[PDB]
C-alpha cells in the first residue's frame, strides 16, 4: 500500500512536471518569437543609419 | 525673376528642416546612439537628463 | 514663366507640409506620419507594462 501510494504520487507529479515545464519553455519560444523582431528591427534601424 | 524664386523655393525646404527635422532628429535620430540598443545588458546607464 | 510656376509649385509643395501647425496645439509631441491613427496603438510605456 505504502509503495503503490509513492507511486502513484511520483507518476503523476512527474506528469505534471513536465506540463509545467514545457509550458513554461513555451512560454520562453514565446519570448524568443517576440525576440527575434526585436534584434530583425535593430539591423533595420542600423541599415537605416 | 526665375533663380531667386527657386533660392526662395529652397528658403522652402530648409525651414520645413528645423521646425519638424532638428525637432524629429532630435527626437529619434539623436537618440538612434549605438549606447542604448544593446538588450539583455541593461544595467549600463542610459543617456538621459535623469540618471 | 512656366519654370517660375514650378517654382512657385514646388515651394508650395513644401510650404503645405510646413503647414502642418494647422492642428491643435496642446501638448504638442509626438510627430507623427500623416494620418497615423490606426496604427498608433496605446503601447503602455515603461512603468504601466
Amino acid at each position: 500500500l505504502i509503495l503503490g501510494l509513492r507511486r502513484c504520487c511520483l507518476w503523476t507529479e512527474l506528469k505534471a512536471l513536465h506540463d509545467q515545464s514545457q509550458e513554461l519553455q513555451d512560454a520562453a519560444g514565446h519570448r524568443q518569437l517576440l525576440l527575434r523582431e526585436l534584434q530583425a528591427k535593430q539591423q533595420r534601424i542600423l541599415h537605416w543609419r | 525673376k526665375y533663380l531667386s524664386q527657386e533660392e526662395q523655393s529652397t528658403a522652402a525646404l530648409t525651414l520645413y528642416t528645423k521646425k519638424q527635422f532638428f525637432q524629429g532628429i532630435h527626437e529619434v535620430v539623436e537618440s538612434s546612439n549605438e549606447d542604448n540598443f544593446q538588450l539583455l545588458d541593461i544595467q549600463t546607464p542610459s543617456i538621459c537628463d535623469n540618471q | 514663366a512656366a519654370l517660375e510656376h514650378l517654382a512657385a509649385e514646388r515651394e508650395a509643395e513644401i510650404r503645405s507640409l510646413c503647414s502642418g501647425d494647422g492642428l491643435g496645439d496642446t501638448e504638442i509631441s509626438r510627430p507623427q506620419a500623416p494620418d497615423q491613427s490606426d496604427s498608433s496603438q496605446t503601447l503602455p510605456s515603461m512603468v504601466h507594462l
